[PDB]
DNA sequence: GGCTTTCGTCAACCCTTTGCTTATCTTCCCT
C-alpha cells in the first residue's frame, strides 16, 4: 500500500545562476567596468591553533589569493544570470507514479511565495555573501525580459512586501508553476568604499601550496554558481524553531553550524514527499518546502 | 580436501576451461579447455552455476586451491594420483555456444574463416596478478560479471576487484605545432 | 612497383575499444586488415596491406576505468524485466581520428579509385565506430624506395603501428621493455559443428583465442622502412608487417 | 506455418550519428567557434541521501567536471552529422528465411512518417536535452548535398507539419526505403545566454577522482553518439496510452524512468515481428515501429 | 510438450592515479 520512491528518482535543478563575475565601478560611473583581478599575496602572522601553544612564538607564512577594489573605484559590481526554468515536477530520472503523484499533490502550492522569496534573495543581495558587510548601499538592477528593476534597501533576514520583487515574481511563479523559462540579468552595485577588499568564492584544493585560492574566470574574481544558488534558495523559514532563513536542502542542513534543522524530527523532505505521495495532506509551507526542493533539484531515492 | 572439491564440482555443471566467451558476454556460457597451453604457471578457470561450491576450513573454494603452488598442473601431471587425473579431466570439457559472441571473418588464403574470438582465462587471471605484482599501472580495470559476478565465472566471483587489461591508447598528435 | 591510396584524418567515434579480453584501446591490425578485405569485397579493389596511424585517440572513461555502455533491452523473452536497467556486458567505447593508407593495385584512373574508396568509406565502419568525417583520399605511388618514403610521409601526422615481436610472453615484456600489446591474429581452438547461428552456413568456423604480438607507436616519418608499418594478412591465421619486426 | 525467429537475429544501425562537439559562439558571430572546454571544479555541499539523517549535519565534497559557456559568447553550438544508411532489412546474422519474410511484410511501411520524425528529432533539438531548456532561441541548420535549411521554432514534444523537415524526409525516406546513404550536417545554435552552463554527455564510468565525469573530445565538451542516436529514434508515439514520444526500443523501455511501455501488452518488437512474419495483418503503426527497430538495429536473443 | 512468465538461488575486492612518442627543410650546376 505504501508507494516507495524509485531508487533512482532524481530532479534536475530549476534555478540556474551563472558564475558571478565581479567588476569595479563607481556609484556614478557604472559604465566604467574594470575586472576585479585575483592577486596573490604572501602574508605572515601568528601560528594560532587551539592546541600546541609551544609553537605560538613561531611565525606563519601563508600565500593567499586576494581580491580588492582598486583605489579609484569605490563600488563592487557583481554580474550573474539567473535562469528560472519551469517543469519543476517532471523528474528526469523518476518520471512515473511517485513523481507524478507528487505533482498532483503539489499543484495547489503557493508558487507566488516561493518565487517571491527567490526573487527577493536575488534582489536583497543575499547572493553577495560576505561582500555585503561594509557596503553602504546595495543597489540591485534585475533585468528580466528587458525590464529594468531597481532595488535599493531590502533587509535580508525577513521578506518585507514590496511591489517590484512581487512584479518579477509574478512571471517567475508563472514559469515555475508552468512551463518555459525566464532569465534574470542581475547586476549588484555595492558602495564598498575606496579600495575595499571583496570576497569571491574560494576553490576547494587538496594539493595546498596556497592557503586561500579564490575562484577566477580568466583571472577575474568570480563567484561559484552553487554559492549564488544556495543564496537564492535561502527561503526556508519553515523548519522547527525557525529564526533565520536557511537554504533549501532535503534535510534542512547547513554545514557551518554542523547541524540539520529538519533531520531527526519528521520534517525532512523524504518523509514529507512520502506523506504527500501516500495521501497525507501537507500544510502550505510544507508543500512550499517540498516544491522548493524540487526547484533546487537533487536525487531522492534508495 | 581436494577430491571432495572436485566431486562437489562434478555434482554441479562441472566445467574447467582455459578460454571462454563468458567474459565477453555473461549470457553466452561457452567454455573451452585447450590442452596445449597448460604449463607450470598456467592459471585455469572454472564454471559453476552461480559459482556454487563448498569452502574448506580456510574459507577457500576450489578456485583458490587449484590455482596456487601450481596445483592444477600437479593434478594435471598426476603427482597426486591417476584417478585424480581422471576426476580433473571429467570436469575439463569443451562446451560450445556461439550466441552473444563476436563472429568475424579472417582471411585464410583464397577464402575466409568465421573466427569467434573467446578470451583466454590464463591471460586474465595471470595478467591481473602479475601487473598488480609488477606495478604496471598503464592499464584499465573491469569487473566482468556486473553487480554480482558469481553468475559469470569463479574468477569473477572471487577476484571482485576487477580484471586488469592493457590500456591500449596510442600517443596523441598535438594539434598546435 | 607499388600503389597506395591514403585517407587522412578519419575521425571515427563509437569505436569498439575492446580489442580483446586483455587489450582495450586502439583497434589492432586485424581490424584494419578486416577493413581492407571488406573493400576487397565491396569495391573489388583487392588490397594487400594497410598502414594505419592514429592522429587522435581517446578511450571513453577515466585513466583506470572505461566508460561502460548503457545496454538496451534487445534480447527476446525478457519482457517484464525491461523496466529495470539492462545488465551491462563489458564493451568499452572510444573515439579516434585515424590516417589509413591502403596498398592497392589499380589499372584505371585515380579519380575512380578515389571515388570507389570514398563510396566504401561512406558505408564503412572503423572498429564498430561510425566514420564521422574523413578527408578526400589521395593516390600516391611508390615506384622506388624514396617514393615509398614519399607515401610514408604523406600520412603526416599519425602514429603508425610497428611490430616488435614476442620474446617470452605479453605481460612480462610489457612491463620490462614497455611496449604495447595488440591482436596480431587469432589461434584456432576447436572446429565449430553448429553453423545455424552464424553469418554463413557454408563458411567454416572456428572458436578462436586472440594471439598477440608486441608493438610500438612511432610517428610515420620516424619510421625508417614503410614496410614495417604496412600490416597484411599472413598465412598463419595472423596478420604481420611486410618489413617484419621493427628494430 | 509458425516460422520461428532465429536465435541470434541481428540488424545493423542505420541512423549513425557522430559525436556532438560543443562550441561557443555569439548569436551575432556564429562563425566564432570556440571549443567549450570541460573544466573540473570541486563542490562543497550537504550530503542528503534518503537514509542519511545522521550524517546530514556534516558536509560533502565532490570533484565534478563542469562545462559552461565563456562569458563573452552567449550561444552554444552543437556539431554532429547524421548518416542515414539504407538496406534496413538486410540482417547480418539472422538467416534468409525469417528476415526476408520479415522484409516482404515491410514494404508497406510508410517511411515518410519515420523519416519525418527522425529529421524532426534532429531539427527540433531533441538531441539537446537539458540545454534546449533555458535557451532564448534555438536555430538548427541542416546541410545536405550542398543545400542548407534553417529551423527556428519547432516544438519538440509533437510533430507538427512543415514543408522543410518533410523535404529532408523525402530524401531520408528514399535512402531508408531504398539503398545508399544520406548525411545531414547539423548545426545547433542555442541562445543560452552569457556564461550559461551547457550539458554534454556524462559518462558511465567508475571514477574515484571525479564524482561526475563529463565526455570530452580533446578536452572539448562533446556528447555521446549513441545519445544522439537515442534522440533521433525518440519517435515512438504509438505505444499503449501514448502521451510523449519515447525512444524506439524492442520493449519500448525507458530504463531512465523505470517503465517499459511495450512490455507485457503484446506490442513489443518481437510479438509484432512474429505477427508480421507469420502473416498476421500488422497495423500501420506497428509496421512503422518494427521498421524503426530494424533501422535502430540490435541483436535479438531467442 | 514445450513455453513463457516470475520468484528463489548464490555470492563477496587489495589496491594504482601519466607517458605510450615527441612532425615530412638545399649542397653542385647552368640556363
Amino acid at each position: 500500500t505504501k508507494l516507495k520512491a524509485p531508487a533512482v528518482l532524481a530532479y534536475s535543478r530549476k534555478i540556474n545562476p551563472t558564475n558571478a563575475l565581479m567588476f569595479a565601478v563607481n556609484w556614478s560611473d557604472r559604465d566604467n567596468t574594470t575586472a576585479v583581478m585575483v592577486g596573490t599575496k604572501t602574508v605572515a602572522g601568528t601560528q594560532s591553533v587551539r592546541g600546541n601553544p609551544n609553537d605560538a612564538d613561531k611565525g606563519n607564512i601563508q600565500t593567499v589569493n586576494f581580491a580588492n577594489l582598486p583605489h579609484n573605484k569605490n563600488t563592487l559590481l557583481v554580474k550573474y544570470n539567473v535562469k528560472f526554468v519551469g517543469d519543476v515536477f517532471k523528474a528526469e530520472l523518476g518520471g512515473g507514479e511517485y513523481s507524478n503523484t507528487l505533482q498532483t499533490a503539489l499543484e495547489n502550492t503557493d508558487f507566488g511565495t516561493l518565487a517571491y522569496r527567490y526573487v527577493y534573495n536575488i534582489a536583497a543581495g543575499r547572493t553577495l555573501w560576505r561582500n555585503r558587510v561594509g557596503a553602504e548601499s546595495i543597489e540591485t538592477v534585475i533585468t528580466v525580459n528587458d525590464q529594468t528593476f531597481t532595488f535599493s534597501d531590502l533587509l535580508v533576514n525577513e521578506f518585507d512586501e514590496d511591489v517590484d520583487v512581487a512584479e518579477i515574481a509574478d512571471m517567475v511563479a508563472g514559469v515555475l508553476s508552468g512551463e518555459g523559462f525566464v532569465t534574470l540579468k542581475v547586476e549588484h552595485y555595492m558602495l564598498l568604499g575606496e579600495g575595499s577588499e571583496v570576497f569571491p568564492s574560494q576553490e576547494f584544493v587538496e594539493n595546498s601550496k596556497l592557503s586561500k585560492q579564490l575562484f577566477d574566470l580568466n583571472g577575474q574574481a568570480a563567484m561559484h554558481d552553487q554559492k549564488i544558488g544556495n543564496a537564492i534558495r535561502t527561503i526556508d523559514t519553515w523548519y522547527e524553531d525557525a529564526t533565520t532563513p536557511i537554504a533549501v536542502e532535503p534535510y534542512g542542513s547547513v554545514v557551518r553550524n554542523g547541524v540539520a534543522y529538519r533531520a531527526g524530527n519528521k520534517t525532512d523532505l523524504f518523509t514529507l514527499m512520502d506523506g504527500a505521495v501516500n495521501g497525507k495532506s501537507l500544510t502550505e509551507e510544507d508543500q512550499m518546502f517540498v516544491t522548493a526542493n524540487l526547484i533546487r533539484g537533487g536525487v531522492f531515492g534508495g | 580436501m581436494i577430491k571432495e572439491m572436485i566431486e562437489d564440482f562434478i555434482s554441479k555443471g562441472g566445467l574447467i576451461f582455459t578460454h571462454s566467451g563468458r567474459y565477453t558476454n555473461t549470457n553466452n556460457s561457452c567454455f573451452i579447455f585447450n590442452k596445449n597451453d597448460i604449463g607450470v604457471d598456467t592459471k585455469v578457470d572454472m564454471y559453476t552455476p552461480k559459482s556454487a561450491g563448498i569452502k574448506n576450513e580456510e574459507g577457500e573454494n576450489l578456485w583458490q586451491v587449484l590455482n596456487k603452488a601450481n596445483m592444477f598442473y600437479r593434478i594435471y601431471s598426476g603427482e597426486l594420483g591417476e584417478e585424480l587425473q581422471y576426476l580433473l579431466k571429467s570436469c575439463c570439457t569443451a562446451k560450445e555456444d556461439v550466441t552473444t559472441l563476436p563472429q568475424i571473418y579472417f582471411k585464410n588464403g583464397e577464402g575466409y574463416d568465421i573466427l569467434v574470438p573467446i578470451g583466454n582465462a590464463h591471460n586474465l587471471i595471470s595478467g591481473t596478478e602479475y601487473l598488480w605484482e609488477h606495478k604496471y599501472y598503464n592499464t584499465f580495470t573491469q569487473k566482468l560479471g556486473g553487480s554480482n559476478p558469481q553468475n559469470c565465472t569463479h574468477a569473477c566471483n572471487k577476484m571482485r576487484g576487477g580484471f586488469k587489461q592493457f590500456n591500449c591508447t596510442p600517443p596523441q598528435v598535438e594539434d598546435n605545432y | 612497383m607499388r600503389k597506395f591510396i591514403i585517407v587522412k584524418n578519419v575521425k571515427v567515434d563509437g569505436i569498439n575499444a575492446k580489442s580483446s579480453d586483455i587489450t582495450v584501446g586502439m583497434p589492432p591490425a586485424t581490424t584494419f586488415c578486416g577493413l581492407g578485405e571488406t573493400m576487397s569485397i565491396k569495391t573489388g579493389i583487392v588490397v594487400k596491406a594497410v598502414s594505419y596511424g592514429s592522429v587522435k585517440f581517446e578511450v571513453r572513461g577515466s585513466r583506470f576505468n572505461t566508460s561502460v555502455t548503457k545496454f538496451a533491452w534487445q534480447d527476446r523473452g525478457n519482457g517484464g524485466k525491461a523496466n529495470n536497467n539492462s545488465p551491462i556486458q563489458p564493451k568499452p567505447l572510444a573515439d579516434g581520428v585515424f590516417t589509413l593508407c591502403f596498398e592497392v593495385e589499380w589499372e584505371d584512373c585515380a579519380e575512380v579509385l578515389v571515388d570507389k574508396v570514398t563510396n566504401f568509406i561512406n558505408t564503412a565502419r572503423i572498429a564498430g565506430g561510425t566514420i564521422a568525417s574523413f578527408n578526400k583520399p589521395f593516390v600516391k605511388v611508390a615506384k622506388d624506395a624514396e617514393e615509398l618514403a614519399s607515401v610514408k610521409n604523406a600520412m603526416m601526422p599519425c602514429y603508425v603501428v610497428v611490430d616488435c615481436g614476442v620474446e617470452v610472453n605479453i605481460f612480462e615484456d610489457a612491463v620490462n621493455r614497455k611496449l604495447q600489446p595488440m591482436v596480431n591474429g587469432y589461434k584456432k581452438l576447436e572446429k565449430i559443428v553448429d553453423n545455424k547461428h552464424m553469418r554463413d552456413k557454408f563458411t567454416p568456423a572456428y572458436l578462436a583465442t586472440p594471439t598477440y604480438t608486441m608493438i610500438g607507436y612511432k610517428m610515420v616519418s620516424n619510421v625508417d622502412n614503410f614496410d614495417q608499418a604496412l600490416w597484411q594478412y599472413g598465412e598463419n591465421t595472423k596478420v604481420k608487417t611486410i618489413g617484419g619486426i621493427y628494430n
